[PDB]
RNA sequence: UUGACCUCAAAUCAGGUAGGAGUACCCGCUGAACUUAAGCAUAUCAAUAAGCGGAGGAAAAGAAACCAACCGGGAUUGCCUUAGUAACGGCGAGUGAAGCGGCAAAAGCUCAAAUUUGAAAUCUGGUACCUUCGGUGCCCGAGUUGUAAUUUGGAGAGGG
RNA sequence: GUUCUUUGUAAAGUGCCUUCGAAGAGUCGAGUUGUUUGGGAAUGCAGCUCUAAGUGGGUGGUAAAUUCCAUCUAAAGCUAA
RNA sequence: UUGACAUUGUGAAGAGACAUAGUUUC
C-alpha cells in the first residue's frame, strides 16, 4: 500500500504536454535532445498524408 | 503526546487495521473485464439494449425536490394509462414498479407520454423465430434523455402587491407555532359554560 | 392538502394538480371479513374464557373499567390493547348474561 | 524523498540527532491526548480552549440536508443569469420585462443581502429572504417571489 | 377447510380444552427419547403453512430442549480475566432453543434437509419442538419444482448456518433502521466499515 | 375364527443418503488477555486471537411490517460520498454509524389460508415394452389428518 | 437456419356490471436479566414471567396520557449480476 | 442458603371481598 501512482493536476498534464510539443519544433532543442535531424528539410518535418 | 500548536486529529488506527486494507490496484483490471462482459451480453442479449425505460421521478427530501431524476420502473397506473399491460410491457424492455404510487399529474402524464415515445421508436419482432436483423442501439435511455423541467420565462412583468415575502415568511412561521396554543383557547373559550 | 407554496408555513410545500391513486389492499391487512367473524367467534364459544379473561369480567362487574384497565394493562401488552380488551367483556358481559 | 531527506543526513552521527541527553524513547507522554487534563494541560488551555466538558442540546438522528439552505447574497446575484443575457437585461431594464432567476435552481436557499445591486429591476424567485435582501431588491423595483 | 378452525383455537391456549391436551401431550412426549420422530405433525396447519407436505419424502421429528441460561462452563467458576467478563451465571446463548432443537436433529438425519420448526409444548424442564425436514433424494421433491429448491448443495444444513427462519431471526435480518447493525449481516458488514479502501490515485 | 387401523419394532430386506478432507474468501456459535489510558476497576484492544458447528464458485442479502416527511422515494450487494459527522464514553482515553446524491449491476417472484366435490383431477416404487437425464401400459403402494389445478395482496376469487 | 408432429372439443391476455375479498400466535407485544450497538427513559440478540388483535398490526431514534397524520403488512418461501 | 414466579393438578373443613347467598384468594 505504498503509494505507487501520482494525481497529476489535469491542467497541468496540459500545459506540460503543449510545452513538449512547442519544442518538437525548435531546431536546436530536437537537436540538443539526440536525434539527427542535423540536415532535415524544415522543422516540424510535415510529410504527405499518403504516409 | 499532546504538544504544539496543531490541530486535534482523530485517527482511528488502534485496531488491528494493516489486515483490512483494500488497495484496488486492479482498478484497471476490472474496467477491462467490466468492458470485456458488457460487451458479451450486447452480443448475447440480440439487437435488445443494456437498459430498461426508467420513469422521470422528483427527487426527494427538501435538498434534492428541485430536480427530477431517472426512476425504477413505471406504476402500473402509468402503464395502463399508455396502453398495455404491465406483463407485457416487462418483454418490451420497460421497467415496471408496483411500488410507486402517482399523486403527481404533471409527472404522471410526463412518464406516459414518455411511454408513447418508446413504444414509437422501436420495434419488436414477430413469434415465429425468423429473425428479421435490425442491429443494436445499445442504450435506451440514452435514447430516451430523462431532462429537466422548465417552470418560466427569461422575463415577464414586475408584480408588486407590497408585503415584504420576508413578513409573510415571518408570519406563516408563527401561525404555525401558535396553532397548537390558539386551538387551546377555543376548547377553553368554550369551557365557559 | 394543497400547499401554502411557501417554505414554511402550516401547510409547506410547491402546488401541484394533484392525483390520489387508486388504492392498495395491503391497506387492508387488518380489515375483518365474514369468515374469519364466523371462525373467530365460533371458536370462542367452544373454548371460552381464559383464566384473566374471566378475573377480568369480575373485576368489571365488582371494580369499574378502571381497575379492570389497569389490571389487564400488565396482564397485556399494555395500555392500548388493555383498554380494547376490556371492552371486548363488556360486551360478553352484555352479551350473555344481559340482553 | 529518501535522498532529500535527513536521516540520511545524521548518518555517522551516533544519535541521529535525537539528543544524547535526553534520547529518543518509546512514548514520554503517554500515547495521543493522554493527560490532557494534568501534565499537557499548559498546551490544552489555550491552543484549545473549550476542549473539555459540554454545551448545547443533543440531537436525536440529526440528517443534514433537512437544514440545506445554501446562501446566496445580493452581492452577486446578477451572477445567476448566463454572461451575454446579462448586459441585456442590466440595460433596458423596468417592469413589464425584468429578467426571472430562480435561486432555488441555481441552488441556494436563501437570499442574503450584503449590498449594492445596480438600480435595475428583476424577478427573484426564492426560498427565503433576509429582511435587507428584499427591501433592497424592492430598492431596484424589482420583487421577490417566493416558492418551494 | 377445517385449518382455519385449528389455526384460530390454538390461540386459546389457555383455553379449558387446549390446557387439558397440553398437559396429556406433555406427559407422553416426555416419556419417548428426546430426538424421536412423529408419524403426523401435530399441527397440521401449522405444519402445512411452515411448508408442509403430506407427499412422501416430507418428515416430521420431535426434540427436546433444556430451558436456562447458558451456565458458562468455566471451572470452579473460575474466569481468570478482567472483571466485567467474571461472568458465570446470568449468561444466555444467542441462538435460541429452536435453533438448537434444529441442529440436534438435523445432525441426526443428516442426509433429510431441514425446512423449518414449530413449538408445540413446554414445561419447566424443557420446550419441545417439531421440525420438518425434506428427503432432498427421493424423487418426488426433485422433480416437486416447487421444493426442488432444496436440492441443490448450497442449503447443505442450513439449519447450522442460520438460514432457517430461527436463524434468520436470531442472525438479525430485516430492512431498516433498528437492524443497520445486523441486515446485510453483522461481521461481513463490520469488516466492511473497517478496511481501508486506498486507490490508485488517492482521494 | 377371519380382516383391518393406529402406534412401534426387525431383517446382510429393495434402492439411496451423512461422515473425513480443505477452509484464502463465506454463514453462524463461542470468546480472551497482552495493549492504550502515562496508575486502574468502566472503557479500550475487540463484538479481534485461540476453540466449535455449516456452504459454495462465491457465500450471504434480496423484491419492504423499507426509507421518509419531499413536488416524496421504491428488492438486495458493492463503490464514491454522507463523515472521523448525529451519537456513545471514568463526556476521559478512545469510539462512531444511517437516510439522501453519483455510479456499478439489475429481475423477478412462491406458498399457507378456498368445495375438484358431476367424480385425487396428484405422486415414489415395482414391472413390461420404447425414440432412456426420460416416455407409455399395467400392478403394489402414497394420499382426504388433503396429493394436483386455481389464487399470493401489485392483488385476487365467484356470479353476469 | 431448417424438418416433423400440431399441442385443442386446450391454454392465456384485456373491457363494464355485481358480490366478495380468506392474508402465518407461546407469535407480535410487555416486564425483567444478561449481552451487544453510534442508538442516547434502552440498537439487535437471547433466558424466564406475562401474552394480544383485526377500521388490526409494526415503524415514525426522549419516557407517559390524549387526538391526529404518515408509511408499510411481520411472525412461511425462492432467486442471477 | 432464603423469597417470588413457572412446572402445579383434584377434594374437604377453616379464614378472606360485591359488604351474612359463593366465582375468586391463602
Ligand atoms: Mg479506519
Ligand atoms: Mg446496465
Ligand atoms: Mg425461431
Ligand atoms: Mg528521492
Ligand atoms: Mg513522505
Ligand atoms: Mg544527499
Ligand atoms: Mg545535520
Ligand atoms: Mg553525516
Ligand atoms: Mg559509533
Ligand atoms: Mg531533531
Ligand atoms: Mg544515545
Ligand atoms: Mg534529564
Ligand atoms: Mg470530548
Ligand atoms: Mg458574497
Ligand atoms: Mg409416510
Ligand atoms: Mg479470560
Ligand atoms: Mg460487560
Ligand atoms: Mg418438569
Ligand atoms: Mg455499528
Ligand atoms: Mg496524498
Ligand atoms: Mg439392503
Ligand atoms: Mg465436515
Ligand atoms: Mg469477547
Ligand atoms: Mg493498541
Ligand atoms: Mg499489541
Ligand atoms: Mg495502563
Ligand atoms: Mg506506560
Ligand atoms: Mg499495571
Ligand atoms: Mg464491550
Ligand atoms: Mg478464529
Ligand atoms: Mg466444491
Ligand atoms: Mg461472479
Ligand atoms: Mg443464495
Ligand atoms: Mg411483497
Ligand atoms: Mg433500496
Ligand atoms: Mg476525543
Ligand atoms: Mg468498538
Ligand atoms: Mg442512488
Ligand atoms: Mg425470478
Ligand atoms: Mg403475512
Ligand atoms: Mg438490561
Ligand atoms: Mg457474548
Ligand atoms: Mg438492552
Ligand atoms: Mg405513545
Ligand atoms: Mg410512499
Ligand atoms: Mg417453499
Ligand atoms: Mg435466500
Ligand atoms: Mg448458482
Ligand atoms: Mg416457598
Amino acid at each position: 500500500w505504498r503509494k505507487w501512482n501520482v494525481k497529476v493536476n489535469h491542467n497541468e498534464k496540459r500545459y506540460a504536454t503543449a510545452s513538449a510539443i512547442a519544442a518538437t519544433a525548435v531546431a536546436s532543442l530536437v537537436l540538443a535532445r539526440g536525434h539527427r535531424v542535423e540536415k532535415i528539410p524544415e522543422i516540424p518535418l510535415v510529410v504527405s498524408t499518403d504516409l | 503526546a499532546i504538544s504544539k500548536n496543531l490541530p486535534i486529529l482523530k485517527n482511528h488506527f488502534r485496531k488491528h487495521w494493516q489486515e483490512r486494507v483494500k488497495v484496488h490496484f486492479d482498478q484497471a483490471g476490472k474496467k477491462v473485464s467490466r468492458r470485456n462482459a458488457r460487451a458479451t451480453r450486447a452480443a448475447k442479449i440480440a439487437p435488445r439494449p443494456l437498459d430498461l425505460l426508467r420513469p422521470v421521478v422528483r427527487a426527494p427530501t427538501v435538498k434534492y425536490n428541485r430536480k427530477v431524476r431517472a426512476g425504477r420502473g413505471f406504476t402500473l397506473a402509468e402503464v395502463k394509462a399508455a396502453g398495455l399491460t404491465a406483463a407485457y410491457a416487462r418483454t418490451i424492455g420497460i421497467a415496471v414498479d408496483h411500488r410507486r404510487q402517482n399523486r403527481n399529474q404533471e409527472i404522471f402524464d410526463a412518464n406516459v407520454q414518455r411511454l408513447k415515445e418508446y413504444q414509437s421508436k422501436i420495434i419488436v419482432f414477430p413469434r415465429n423465430g425468423k429473425a428479421p436483423e435490425a442491429e443494436q442501439v445499445l442504450s435506451a435511455a440514452a435514447t430516451f434523455p430523462i431532462a429537466q423541467p422548465a417552470t418560466d420565462v427569461e422575463a415577464r412583468a414586475v408584480q408588486d402587491n407590497g408585503e415584504s415575502a420576508f413578513r409573510t415568511l415571518r408570519l406563516a412561521r408563527s401561525e404555525k407555532k401558535f396553532r397548537g396554543i390558539r386551538e387551546k383557547r377555543a376548547r377553553e373559550k368554550a369551557e365557559a359554560e | 392538502t394543497v400547499k401554502t407554496g411557501i417554505a414554511i408555513g402550516l401547510n409547506k410545500g410547491k402546488k401541484v394538480t394533484s392525483m390520489t391513486p387508486a388504492p392498495k389492499i395491503s391497506y387492508k391487512k387488518g380489515a375483518a371479513s365474514n369468515r374469519t367473524k364466523f371462525v373467530r367467534s365460533l371458536v370462542r364459544e367452544i373454548a371460552g374464557l381464559s383464566p384473566y379473561e374471566r378475573r377480568l369480567i369480575d373485576l368489571i362487574r365488582n371494580s369499574g373499567e378502571k381497575r379492570a384497565r389497569k389490571v389487564a394493562k400488565k396482564r397485556l401488552g399494555s395500555f392500548t390493547r388493555a383498554k380494547a380488551k376490556v371492552e371486548e367483556m363488556n360486551n360478553i358481559i352484555a352479551a350473555s348474561r344481559r340482553h | 524523498p529518501s535522498r532529500f531527506t535527513k536521516t540520511r543526513k545524521h548518518r555517522g552521527h551516533v544519535s541521529a540527532g535525537k539528543g544524547r541527553i535526553g534520547k529518543h524513547r518509546k512514548h514520554p507522554g503517554g500515547r495521543g491526548m493522554a493527560g490532557g487534563q494534568h501534565h499537557h494541560r499548559i498546551n490544552m488551555d489555550k491552543y484549545h480552549p473549550g476542549y473539555f466538558g459540554k454545551v448545547g442540546m443533543r440531537y436525536f438522528h440529526k440528517q443534514q440536508a433537512h437544514f440545506w439552505k445554501p446562501v446566496l447574497n445580493l452581492d452577486k446575484l446578477w451572477t445567476l443569469i448566463p454572461e451575454d443575457k446579462r448586459d441585456q437585461y442590466l440595460k433596458s431594464a423596468s417592469k413589464e420585462t425584468a429578467p426571472v432567476i430562480d435561486t432555488l435552481a441555481a441552488g441556494y436557499g436563501k437570499i442574503l443581502g450584503k449590498g449594492r445591486i445596480p438600480n435595475v429591476p428583476v424577478i427573484v424567485k426564492a426560498r427565503f429572504v433576509s429582511k435587507l435582501a428584499e427591501e433592497k431588491i424592492r430598492a431596484a423595483g424589482g420583487v421577490v417571489e417566493l416558492i418551494a | 377447510g377445517a385449518y382455519k378452525y385449528l389455526e384460530e383455537l390454538q390461540r386459546k391456549k389457555q383455553s379449558d380444552v387446549l390446557r387439558f391436551l397440553q398437559r396429556v401431550r406433555v406427559w407422553e412426549y416426555r416419556q419417548k427419547n428426546v430426538i424421536h420422530r412423529a408419524a403426523r405433525p401435530t399441527r397440521p396447519d401449522k405444519a402445512r403453512r411452515l411448508g408442509y407436505k403430506a407427499k412422501q419424502g416430507f418428515v416430521i421429528y420431535r426434540v427436546r430442549v433444556r430451558r436456562g441460561n447458558r451456565k458458562r462452563p468455566v471451572p470452579k467458576g473460575a474466569t481468570y480475566g478482567k472483571p466485567t467478563n467474571q461472568g458465570v451465571n446470568e449468561l444466555k446463548y444467542q441462538r435460541s432453543l429452536r435453533a438448537t432443537a434444529e441442529e440436534r436433529v438435523g445432525r441426526r438425519a443428516a442426509n433429510l434437509r431441514v425446512l423449518n420448526s414449530y413449538w408445540v409444548n413446554q414445561d419447566s424442564t424443557y420446550k419441545y419442538f417439531e421440525v420438518i425436514l425434506v428427503d432432498p433424494q427421493h424423487k418426488a421433491i426433485r422433480r416437486d419444482a416447487r421444493y426442488n429448491w432444496i436440492c441443490d448443495p448450497v442449503h447443505k444444513h442450513r439449519e447450522a448456518r442460520g438460514l432457517t427462519a430461527t436463524g434468520k431471526k436470531s442472525r438479525g435480518i430485516n430492512k431498516g433502521h433498528k437492524f443497520n447493525n445486523t441486515k446485510a449481516g453483522r461481521r461481513k458488514t463490520w469488516k466492511r466499515q473497517n478496511t481501508l479502501s486506498l486507490w490508485r490515485y488517492r482521494k
